[PDB]
RNA sequence: GCCAGCAGCCGCGGUAAUUCCAGCUCCAAUAGCGUAUAUUAAAGUUGUUGCAGUUAAAAAGCUCGUAGUUGAACUUUGGGCCCGGUUGGCCGGUCGGAUUUCCAACGGGGCCUUUCCUUCUGGCUAACCUUGAGUCCUUGUGGCUCUUGGCGAACCAGGACUUUUACUUUGAAAAAAUUAGAGUGUUCAAAGCAGGCGUAUUGCUCGAAUAUAUUAGCAUGGAAUAAUAGAAUAGACGUU
RNA sequence: AUGGUAGGAUAGUGGCCUACCAUGGUUUCAACGGGUAACGGGGAAUAAGGGUUCGAUUCCGGAGAGGGAGCCUGAGAAACGGCUACCACAUCCAAGGAAGGCAGCAGGCGCGCAAAUUACCCAAUCCUAAUUCAGGGAGGUAGUGACAAUAAAUAACGAU
């Protein structure tokens, strides 16, 4: 119905956000991201339902105002600013420091580090020209615009950047053998190998992985992140390595932890 | 080898040989002309509203003699002219000549009721207070 | 607009009305678990009826089956905690052997009644109305309530109540203020 | 009474509001649950914050009364309260007078009466006496 | 005394009326009863679950047919080793629950028996085929601290290529009010979103749920059922 | 009518409309037509399962403002407590000319079986301002009220 929708019905918010589902008739939403709408997020989320550092969402303009929360080594006083796989969040008050990622299950979590490793992010490369006055560059998931960058760099693959600046430290390749993060599709929320992509070509490309208890599989190329060769996986991973779990082991380490 | 086409490739002249079929079953007949909203009475109605002209006596169907009592209607809609019947007592006293009165079934649908003949409904209200109580004594009438 | 808040009736009525079959079944009930109206007769039927099948379906998994298992020894541990079925009975199977009357001994309604704290079934239910009656040091006023074998030893009279603490109880502010 | 006792859960170190956030609760025999006012003292008693400063809505109350439980906050310094305070509460222990605008009513009838008058309108006000007096 | 009248239907009333009119008497609901209309259940008298079609109302006059609808079977079964969940026994190990040997049920991941896992470039390794050292103690396949040759799918991310469907799993995304439902003594209840304790002289608090919420669409594990596709004027891998 | 290509048109897209072009698009898996006492849904009655009916009506959409059109302002209207007409209504008049839209609350009429006080307030609830302060038949709250629904008095105990 006539220009672009400005608001978001509660239930047509997606089910990461694990939003409630009640009192608030509305969620939100994020306005024109860096990032995709759908796996990402807010800080008005990540902020009240989530961590507790709100209470209310009025508290949450009142943290932000103070100029006390940066994205990416940068500000940020939006409220519903659309963040997402792979950033930084640093806390001014508290040196407190968190990479989203997801949980295993199914997430986004709640996951801290290091104020070392704040420092550096995986830049995803999404495309690469010989662009204007003739220059090359790669435009990174991220929705963010990197130049006079290698040529062994090539179509799918991270780049550590030093989000201080944009530079483009180390990069890594797309190889029969590498670990990868799966970012979206039953399986984000896990990793980590390139059995075999198998080529074709529209479109759908498809990819083989496995895991530390050699379960595995195949999803979408699209839907694959390269972190690290086996081992220095260039993170951290959050806990349960980031794994999947018939049900039948996860009932038992609720039953392992009956401790009160 | 009974009379039905059966193999694989037998969907087209199934999805037919059904819908052609449902036809006479008579109510699918009502469904689709349906009937309920051109003919009879209420169109697509359960209840409706009427105001009376005189109190008609009709006698009996035969294995029986009664003399019941019915009253023509008006209606405040397609205007038939109907008639309907009356319950309890006279009952009949309390429905004062163009008087208002609340129309309903007589639970056999269409059809014709027990021992009275071309006879289909029932007074529940009048000037809309139940008849029940204008017969159980728990109002009176304006 | 909201969340339009989700809701199932509980109660599952008869296919046949009328019968004087299995009518003079429920009067032997109501009677002799205290109860009240046909109501509750038929809640239950419900919720065994409910269960039953969740058997049923499974059985018909093969047997070893992820799903089968997981729920039967998730479903079964539900029903050891609520006291329903036995330890020694539960392969699953079985849970089907249940009628209507093993849950009602497991109802708070009459597991008072046996913990006697009570005259007749009754004196076993005002007594539960009244706010007399504790499990914790917490008060429950509803006697269906279905009893959590791992409490059942922790039933109660509380502090509040009269008949153990605070106060006599009313007619007593009455025999002492006239001589 | 047979006393309160207050005894408390869930405690965040709020940095970002100076604040330090809880979930309170409480025992209590013949009271018939409990005072706010009163509350506050009991926390700030311990938490070395003089009244004032603290909050501590959304008693509510076991089902027999017995037990209550909400919720804490305390600020560092009344200070700061005065800053990320929703006034309503204030108003629950007299730190902020009430402000006493109109009902609703009338603050909408209000924008619907300087809409038309392109400006002031205070030469409407002497096109009074060149619209009488002729 | 077949006239008044009643009676939803069967029917009373034509000189002793258990029905009308009315007296007493009793029965049923009861601050609420009756009455008429419409709808529901009753209705397995519209029907998929669940009908009837020898004569009750119904098999076309009989055959061919484009749709519709159904459609024989056959394309990895078996066995081999693992290792672990959490129900159920046998100790309660103890001032009514914590877990080990003994041990049944039962799922489930590996891996191997000729065994695609779209698969290449990194980074990733996560695991042990490793073993540089060894030994707390039941006269030892009961117990895990450590770098070096070597595990790739625990996974990032670019590509080349990865038949397709329905079906099913989950999971999300989903407006409250309603409906079910936990709490909770509005004096009870219908309700409501409240209340609970103190030093009731000045402060403490527990909450304000879960669940249903289907028909379309996404993401997702299943690979039985049921379809469908690759190669019979020749294709498939390729070290040349 | 269905597409092509280009322009005008719009805040834009598009046979929206026009220049020229091509002959297409729908249809027994129910189109187009006729009916609807049809505003849609959330949901309400019924309640073993499967169901059948009703949802003008307390929230979410849309549509009108007596019919029909066209447009001034403004970001924001095809507005009806804004204007021009037109037509169907009907008011004032010194007959020259004026002025008008309850299906906002009220109330009366008419219709009819069928449904209430020309009452008191911004105190709550919330909205409009230039704005704490005005104003708000939005809202509330009394009156009438058997629509339903909740609780539950109309007699206890003696002794004879």
């Amino acid at each position: 119905a006539r220009g672009p929708k400005k608001h978001l019905k509660r239930l047509a918010a997606p089910h990461h956000w694990l939003l409630d589902k009640l009192s608030g008739c509305y969620a939100p939403r994020p306005s024109a991201g860096p990032h995709k709408l759908r796996e990402s997020l807010p800080l008005i989320v990540f902020l009240r339902n989530r961590l507790k550092y709100a209470l209310n969402g009025r508290e949450v303009k009142a943290i932000l105002m103070q100029r006390h929360v940066k994205v990416d080594g940068k500000v940020r006083t939006d409220t519903t600013y659309p963040a997402g796989f792979m950033d930084v969040i640093t806390l001014d008050a508290t040196n407190e420091n968190f990479r989203l990622v997801y949980d295993v299950k199914g997430r986004f979590a709640v996951h801290r580090i290091t104020d070392e490793e704040a420092s550096y992010k995986l830049g995803k490369v999404k495309k690469v020209q010989l662009g204007k006055k003739g220059v090359p560059y790669v435009v990174t998931h991220d929705g963010r615009t990197i130049r006079y960058p290698d040529p062994n760099i090539k179509v799918n693959d991270t780049v550590k950047i030093d989000l201080a600046s944009g530079k483009i430290t180390d990069f890594i390749k797309f190889d029969a053998g590498k670990l990868v993060y799966v970012t979206g599709g039953r399986n984000l929320g896990r990793i980590g190998t390139i059995v075999h992509k198998e080529r074709h070509d529209g479109g759908f490309d498809l990819v083989h992985i496995k895991d530390s208890l050699d379960n595995t599989f195949v999803t979408r190329l699209n839907n694959v992140f390269v972190i690290g060769e086996q081992g220095k996986p260039y993170i951290s991973l959050p806990k349960g390595k980031g794994i999947k779990l018939s049900i039948a082991e996860e009932r038992d380490r609720r039953r392992a932890q009956q401790g009160l | 080898g009974k009379g039905k086409p059966r193999g694989l490739n037998s969907a087209r002249k199934l999805r037919v040989h059904r819908r052609n079929n449902r036809w006479a079953e008579n109510n699918y007949k009502k469904r689709l002309l349906g009937t309920a909203f051109k003919s009879s009475p209420f169109g697509g109605s359960s209840h409706a509203k009427g105001i009376v002209l005189e109190k008609l006596g009709i006698e009996s169907k035969q294995p029986n003699s009664a003399i019941r009592k019915c009253v023509r209607v008006q209606l405040i809609k397609n205007g038939k002219k109907v008639t309907a019947f009356v319950p309890n007592a006279g009952c009949l006293n309390f429905v004062d000549e163009n008087d208002e009165v609340l129309l309903a079934g007589f639970g056999r649908k269409g059809k014709a009721k027990g021992d009275i003949p071309g006879v289909r409904f029932k007074v529940v209200k009048v000037s809309g207070v139940s008849l029940l109580a204008l017969w159980k004594e728990k109002k009176e009438k304006p | 607009p909201r969340a339009p808040r989700t809701y199932s009736k509980t109660y599952s009525t008869p296919k046949r009305p009328y019968e004087s079959s299995r009518l003079d079944a429920e009067l032997k009930l109501a009677g002799e678990f205290g109860l009240k109206n046909k109501k509750e007769i038929y809640r239950i039927s419900f919720q065994l009826s409910k269960i039953r099948r969740a058997a049923r379906d499974l059985l018909t998994r093969d047997e070893k089956d992820p799903k089968r298992l997981f729920e039967g020894n998730a479903l079964i541990r539900r029903l050891v905690r609520v006291g329903v079925l036995s330890e020694d009975k539960k392969k699953l199977d079985y849970v089907l052997a249940l009628k209507v009357e093993d849950f009602l001994e497991r109802r708070l309604q009459t597991q008072v009644y046996k913990l006697g704290l009570a005259a007749s079934v009754h004196h076993a239910r005002v007594l539960i109305t009244q706010r007399h009656i504790a499990v914790g040091k917490q008060i429950v006023n509803i006697p269906s309530f279905m009893v959590r074998l791992d409490s059942e030893k922790h039933i109660d009279f509380a502090p509040t109540s009269p008949f153990g603490g605070a106060r006599p109880g009313r007619v007593a502010r009455r025999n002492a203020a006239r001589k | 009474s047979d006393a309160v006792t207050i005894r408390t859960r869930k405690v965040i170190s709020n940095p970002l509001l100076a604040r330090k956030q809880f979930v309170v609760d409480v025992l209590h025999p013949n009271r018939a649950n409990v005072s706010k006012d009163e509350l506050r003292e009991k926390l700030a008693e311990v938490y070395k914050a003089e009244k004032d400063a603290v909050s501590v809505f959304g008693f509510r109350t076991q089902f027999g009364g017995g037990k209550s439980v909400g919720f804490g906050l305390v600020y560092n310094s009344v200070a700061e309260a005065k800053k990320f305070e929703p006034t309503y509460r204030l108003v629950r222990y007299g730190l902020a007078e009430k402000v006493e605008k109109a009902s609703r009513q009338q603050r909408k009838q209000k924008k619907n009466r300087d809409k038309k008058i392109f400006g002031t309108g205070k030469r409407l006000a002497k096109k009074v006496a060149r619209r009488n007096a002729d």
